RNA sequence: AUUCCCACUGUCCCUAUCUACUAUCUAGCGAGGCUGUCUGAUCAGGCAUUGCGUAAGCAGUAGAGUAGCCGUUACGAUCUGCUGAGA
């Protein structure tokens, strides 16, 4: 079982699903000890699926944390293509 | 197993279809169990009004008190009575078929309930 | 109830301007356009706590459509000209 604390954020999904791909069952959950006001998270994950040939590019990342694809118009601050 | 970048796209695009399912699906169930809660009393009503009337009319019972013929020039004559009242067949089935059937919560109660105060006061 | 994502904002960087009300003294006493609505209609105006750049009029045979006949009465939004005019 893997225990682990995570700062909520905008990359905090990708991180449940690679542990969903190597977790039978991931769930995460804030215990009345840690403070409200603090973003923290504390996830475990239970069932190691234990590949035989686990993919190392699913743990590397540069590709986990890949970006996801796209009057007084909104202020373009998202770059450019 | 192996990293496919289409379930990724399916996990993270999603968040939202998914809720909208599950409340679509508890909604239907919703639905279903009133309609059901519904005809089951409907039965109970039913029931009732059949009770009552049976009884009225047991405690009112105690104030009360082809033929064909053939002829010498081998021609036949075929004579069938006829049932013009079809009530007395009405009554004699209904009185034929009368005969027949005769969770888990982290801390305790009482600090759930001060740290939830405390939570709420603050806003 | 709490935490993260996006969008917005005078909360702030960092204040500035306007309206209403208030405060002061004196006499006496004294602890151009639009919505709604109204002037019978245009024109021109009033009200709704600023409510939220081409005039009036005339003409055209051009003009969505309303209204006369099987070349043709009339009404007519809109558009064009007098008109960078009118105020």
């Amino acid at each position: 079982t893997f225990v682990t604390k995570i700062f909520r954020s905008k990359d905090y999904n990708k991180l449940i699903w690679v542990f969903q791909q190597l977790f039978e069952k991931v769930e995460a959950t804030k215990p009345p000890a840690s403070r409200n006001v603090s973003a923290e998270i504390f996830v475990v994950c239970k069932g190691f699926k234990a590949p035989k040939r686990l993919d190392p590019r699913l743990l590397d990342p540069k590709e986990v944390f890949e970006e996801l694809p796209d009057e007084k118009k909104v202020r373009k601050r998202q770059g450019y293509e | 197993v192996t990293f496919d970048k289409d379930s990724r796209l399916d996990y993270l695009t999603g968040f939202h279809k998914r809720k909208l399912q599950r409340q679509k699906k508890a909604q239907e169930f919703i639905k279903e169990q009133e309609r059901l809660r519904k005809i089951e009393e409907r039965q109970k009503i039913r029931q009732e009004r059949k009770e009552v009337m049976e009884e009225q009319l047991k405690t009112f019972k105690e104030s009360l008190n082809a033929i064909t013929e053939i002829y010498d020039d081998s021609t036949t004559v075929e004579l069938e009575t006829l049932e013009p009242n079809d009530n007395f067949e009405y009554l004699a089935q209904l009185n034929n078929v009368k005969l027949e059937k005769a969770k888990f919560r982290y801390l305790t109660k009482n600090e759930r309930r001060i740290n939830q105060r405390k939570a709420n006061d603050n806003k």
